[PDB]
């Protein structure tokens, strides 16, 4: 897997300088939605009713 | 007259019911559109069929069943079939989804919804009747139709037909012909909540039958249909006394009082003889001294167990055919001669005997042959419960790890069924163990 | 009895649409929707799958997604695309390049309501509905994560359905995405959760078997596409055919499915053909029962000699001895007795269907749900902690308004499944208290 | 002419062969077996005895109206009340005496097939008998006869 | 020779040998059991004075008769059957009364073990007793009764 370093690091890379510019946002900072989800053992609510 | 209603639930019940009618028709002499002709018609004045067949203002002779199944394919081969025109359309019920061999869907999730409509059909059967004895009912101990619609029927015919008696054909599961890895739960959960509800259980083990299809019919890998040939051949010898003329067994109460020495050890075993294979009817018949230790040789038994690791309680011997009443006193006289036919010290020693002298009869083109005589011995043996014990220790191999247990608690059971279930049964084997355990 | 077919994203859309490919040829239908077959037995149970039309012309009850537009075309210009009914196939405009938060929480979830719409358009017309199939891969972002999220949607508007699913695992010598093992990390804590029954069709095994077993150096698509054809119409010949054992997906179910959460099948077939193999001879049934619960026949890569099977399903094809196919599979348990629990008798159930598949005289197909299923699992966390240690790729996932805790949630329940995997593998057959 | 079988086997040693003959000799029906069939009637088994009541009155010559009679008297209870039924279906009013002694027996088969006989002869002898059971009769007896009268009433009470 | 090993395991504070020792008791049978049978019919546990009552009663002493009768008002059915199968088998015709009044029991399978036993003794007054019960007996206990009055 000599391919699979060689794009962590270009993603590593890559990520440092869309950042450098990404990051002079506007008025009050609010956090970004924090999505739900699936949390385990919510699909055995089936089997118990 | 003095009428039986019988009910087939599933398809195991349904299959092997409707085999019991086509064995029926032919021994009464009943043709598939009801009619009973001058032709067919047996004569001797033997009007005894009329407790299992109502008749129309037209001589159209219809059974007194009810077929039950929480899906269609099962009874569309009825409505489809020889007998089509036999059964009145509001007899044969079919629900949409069945059971998927979960005791809980058909007991609790998919039959709490046609249970009410299946009350007002035998309703429907019990007005046509002036003197109502009870039911019949044949069911799969297996099937989630079979194992739990069954059992709630059990319960609800006992609140509906109080004063009626309930017996029941079950078929016992067979690994050769195994339809579902949860069969033994399924077993278990019928027999503890049907224990009560039921007067008299008639197991058919399927490896029994599967046994007897392979030695004696020389049937490699016999199907369900070869099996249902079989047990309707012995399921008939033992609803005989029911439909003919005779002294024992002549109505359901004396199955109880002739069988059940107390309520819970209602597990008769019938053992019928002799069983031969069509291509081997033109040798000389076996007489009432052969076919009598037939039924001792454990081999030709509905349900495999060794009756010589138990006791009996009650035995009772149907003869039919060219069966002359001397020649049984002699091979009656020469069992109670036998120091290996062990009774409890608790019952009475005795053979009860009757005999039917119209000709025995098999389905024409089937793997059965006509014989000149045939018996069929219900006996009464504390070795019944060898056939539970396999039951159990399938049981508790799975309920021990609580394998498959959650599809019966997401279907409206609980938990603790299974433990209260397993509770009976742990009861009725030590029961049994503790009353054939003596003699002298 | 109808099953509701949904296939999802690339992968999903090529084993999906090369499913209906085989399963019309031994059902008799042709590619514009009539029949032209020989026995009655190939229309018997045609409803289960298909929708009767103007004059008994058959339509496949087939949901066809992908974001990515292009897939409804290649799909249509197909053996069998102008069967499908048009209103069926929801596409997008523009896939998600191989991100399951894009799937799932954005792009996907967008799309979500319009396949919903053409689902219940469906089950309406189902006189009883049975369940789901959903044909999809993980390493994806639409198969993998907009397919999950039409299982979840699905589990809250039918939860008394099957959810039955064939789902494709990734492998690094098939694609080169480095964002696989996430994608499928994701899709499994799903699956373990809102799914029923779940064909584990793993690609490290197609290829493996193309290059290893059928000597193909260079394998394709085609050629790890062949295998699955085999294996999917080989594993839904119970539903397709009347029979006793296994008929309807919720009867499998009670038998293969012990405990909630361990529904991941390894499927296996014999004999394993390629496109083209002409010289050939019929198989024995000892050649099938022997093959068929090899590891060299396996559609996952793990090997049922490191695990023990909880359940199994035998199903046999063709014109063959009843009673032989008996004594093959009672001596295999009785044989190998050291690879089945104890502690469920009569695990291994077996069905027989007279009507051969496509070109051969006889088949097998294996279906077990074995503990040595944990290999396939390990390889999925290992790969995923490989990329999740360093903290790869996260605000691709994350920038979609994803959770980060929903990488740990998925990673701490693939785990559990693995030790849930491996308490029922060591456990014993006893009583001691 | 099979007849001339039937008749011998009517008195074999075997039981089950001068059934299956009684059994043959009813649903031929002949003139000539009427006589060896009033025999069977004091066979010992009654499973013989029986087929002998029912096959007298398929027949239904006046000779088996005695010997039916005193069946209704027999140990057996398919016996007395198959033979009620025969004399029924032959109707000689003989029987209407004997027939209303029957109604009060143990066996409900017997005293049913007995209320259907006394139906089935009909006539004046009957009538008269029914109006004075619905007066010195009682119980099942006394139903009997009220729903004799009842269903025989030529006009719309 | 060994029969007082088994003689004193009826006074053993563990029960599994207790029970056991019953069992080899009565099949061999000697002169000295006859005293600590009488002592195991009054125990806590049901198993081991029911198997009590069926070494007693195979060794036919009348000094079971006493405490015998005693045992057919147990807590247990299972000491109850096989305490008045003993009396039965032994032939003591003091036993008769407690036996009829035994027919009457909660069991339906005690009513049936006493009546087999009395049917055992079978003196005058088991005559009436079984002339009763093929009257007022269920449909099993009725037809034992006629069977024995078939004699
Ligand atoms: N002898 C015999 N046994 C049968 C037949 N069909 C099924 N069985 C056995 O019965 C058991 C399964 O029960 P089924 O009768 O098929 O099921 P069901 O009562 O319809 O219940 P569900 O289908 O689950 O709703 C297994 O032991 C079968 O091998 C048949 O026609 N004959
Ligand atoms: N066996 C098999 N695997 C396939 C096929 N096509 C793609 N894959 C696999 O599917 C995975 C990638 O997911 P895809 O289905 O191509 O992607 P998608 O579902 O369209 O999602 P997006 O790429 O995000 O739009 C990898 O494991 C591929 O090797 C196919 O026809 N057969
Ligand atoms: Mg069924
Ligand atoms: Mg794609």
């Amino acid at each position: 897997e000599d391919y699979m370093e060689e794009q962590i690091q270009l993603e590593e890379q890559e990520l440092k300088q869309k950042q450098l510019k990404e990051a002079e946002g506007p008025l009050p900072i609010k956090a970004k939605p924090k999505q739900p989800f699936l949390k385990r053992g919510e699909g055995l609510a089936r089997f118990t009713n | 007259m003095r009428e039986c209603i019988s009910i087939h639930v599933g398809q195991a019940g349904v299959q092997i019911g409707n085999a019991c009618w086509e064995l029926y028709c032919l021994e009464h002499g009943i043709q598939p559109d009801g009619q009973m002709p001058s032709d067919k018609t047996i004569g001797g004045g033997d009007d005894s069929f009329n407790t299992f067949f109502s008749e129309t203002g037209a001589g159209k002779h219809v059974p007194r069943a009810v077929f039950v199944d929480l899906e269609p394919t099962v009874i569309d081969e009825v409505r489809t079939g020889t007998y089509r025109q036999l059964f009145h359309p509001e007899q044969l019920i079919t629900g949409k989804e069945d059971a998927a061999n979960n005791y809980a869907r058909g007991h609790y999730t998919i039959g709490k919804e046609i249970i009410d409509l299946v009350l007002d059909r035998i309703r429907k059967l019990a007005d046509q009747c002036t003197g109502l004895q009870g039911f019949l009912v044949f069911h799969s101990f297996g099937g989630g139709t079979g194992s739990g619609f069954t059992s709630l029927l059990m319960e609800r015919l006992s609140v509906d037909y109080g004063k009626k008696s309930k017996l029941e054909f079950s078929i016992y599961p067979a690994p050769q012909v195994s339809t579902a890895v949860v069969e033994p739960y399924n077993s278990i959960l019928t027999t503890h909540t049907t224990l009560e509800h039921s007067d008299c259980a008639f197991m058919v083990d399927n490896e029994a039958i599967y046994d007897i299809c392979r030695r004696n019919l020389d049937i490699e890998r016999p199907t369900y249909t070869n099996l249902n040939r079989l047990i309707s051949q012995i399921v008939s010898s033992i609803t005989a006394s029911l439909r003919f003329d005779g002294a024992l067994n002549v109505d359901l109460t004396e199955f109880q009082t002739n069988l059940v020495p107390y309520p819970r050890i209602h597990f008769p075993l019938a053992t019928y003889a002799p069983v031969i294979s069509a291509e081997k009817a033109y040798h000389e018949q076996l007489s009432v001294a052969e076919i009598t230790n037939a039924c001792f040789e454990p081999a030709n038994q509905m349900v495999k167990c060794d009756p010589r690791h138990g006791k009996y309680m009650a035995c009772c011997l149907l003869y039919r055919g060219d069966v002359v009443p001397k020649d049984v006193n002699a091979a009656i006289a020469t069992i109670k001669t036998k120091r290996s036919i062990q009774f409890v010290d608790w019952c009475p020693t005795g053979f009860k005997v009757g005999i039917n002298y119209q000709p025995p009869t098999v389905v024409p083109g089937g793997d059965l042959a006509k014989v000149q005589r045939a018996v069929c011995m219900l006996s009464n043996t504390t070795a019944i419960a060898e056939a539970w014990a396999r039951l159990d220790h399938k049981f508790d191999l799975m309920y021990a790890k609580r394998a498959f247990v959650h599809w019966y608690v997401g279907e409206g059971m609980e938990e603790g069924e299974f433990s209260e279930a397993r509770e009976d049964m742990a009861a009725l084997e030590k029961d049994y163990e503790e009353v054939g355990v003596d003699s002298v | 009895r109808e099953i509701v077919h949904i296939q999802a994203g690339q992968c999903g859309n090529q084993i999906g649409a090369k499913f209906w490919e085989v399963i019309s040829d031994e059902h008799g239908i042709d590619p514009t929707g009539s029949y032209h077959g020989d026995s009655d037995l190939q229309l018997e149970r045609i409803n289960v799958y298909y929708n009767e039309a103007t004059g008994n012309k058959y339509v496949p009850r087939a949901i066809l997604v992908d974001l990515e537009p292009g897939t409804m075309d290649s799909v249509r210009s197909g053996p069998f695309g102008q069967i499908f009914r048009p209103d069926n196939f929801v596409f997008g405009q523009s896939g998600a390049g191989n991100n399951w938060a894009k799937g799932h929480y954005t792009e996907g979830a967008e799309l979500v309501d319009s396949v919903l719409d053409v689902v219940r358009k469906e089950s309406e017309s189902c006189d009883c509905l049975q369940g789901f199939q959903l044909t999809h891969s993980l390493g994806g972002g639409t198969g993998s994560g907009m397919g999950t999220l039409l299982i979840s949607k699905i589990r809250e508007e039918y939860p008394d359905r099957i959810m039955n699913t064939f789902s494709v695992m990734p492998s690094p010598k098939v694609s080169d995405t480095v964002v696989e093992p996430y994608n499928a990390t994701l899709s499994v804590h799903q699956l373990v959760e809102n799914t029923d029954e779940t064909y584990c069709i793993d690609n490290e095994a197609l290829y493996d078997i193309c290059f290893r077993t059928l000597k193909l150096t260079t394998p394709t698509y085609g050629d790890l596409n062949h295998l699955v054809s085999a294996t999917m119409s080989g594993v839904t010949t119970c539903l397709r055919f009347p029979g006793q054992l296994n008929a309807d997906l919720r009867k499998l179910a009670v038998n293969m499915v012990p405990f909630p959460r361990l529904h991941f099948f390894m499927p296996g077939f014999a004999p394993l053909t390629s496109r083209g193999s002409q010289q050939y001879r019929a198989l024995t049934v000892p050649e099938l029962t022997q093959q068929m619960f090899d590891s060299k026949n396996m559609m996952a890569a793990c090997d049922p000699r490191h695990g023990r099977y909880l359940t199994v399903a035998a199903i046999f094809r063709g014109r063959m001895s009843m009673k032989e196919v008996d004594e093959q599979m009672l001596n295999v348990q009785n044989k190998n007795s050291s690879y089945f629990v104890e502690w469920i008798p009569n695990n291994v159930k077996t069905a027989v269907c007279d009507i051969p598949p496509r070109g051969l005289k006889m088949s097998a197909t294996f279906i077990g749900n074995s503990t040595a299923i944990q290999e396939l699992f390990k390889r999925i966390s290992e790969q995923f902690t490989a990329m999740f240690r360093r903290k790869a790729f996260l605000h691709w996932y994350t920038g979609e308004g994803m959770d980060e805790m929903e990488f740990t949630e998925a990673e701490s329940n693939m785990n559990d499944l693995v030790s849930e995997y491996q308490q029922y593998q060591d456990a014993t057959a006893d009583e001691q208290g | 002419e099979k007849v001339e079988m039937y008749i011998k086997n009517l008195q074999d040693d075997s039981p089950p062969v001068r059934f299956n003959a009684a059994v043959a000799l009813g649903k031929i029906g002949d003139e000539r077996a009427v006589e060896p069939l009033i025999k069977a009637l004091k066979d010992e088994d009654w499973q013989v005895r029986k087929t002998a009541a029912y096959a007298l009155g398929k027949i239904g010559d006046e000779r088996a109206v005695e010997p039916l009679i005193k069946a209704l008297k027999d140990e057996d209870r398919y016996v007395r009340s198959r033979a009620a039924l025969a004399l029924g279906k032959i109707g000689d009013e003989r029987a209407v005496e004997p027939l209303i002694k029957a109604l009060k027996d143990e066996d409900e088969y017997v005293r049913l097939s007995a209320a259907s006989a006394l139906g089935k002869i009909g006539g004046e002898r009957v009538r008269a008998a029914m109006e004075k059971l619905a007066e010195t009769g009682t119980g099942f007896a006394r139903k009997v006869a009220v729903n004799y009268l009842e269903t025989h009433k030529s006009l719309i009470s």
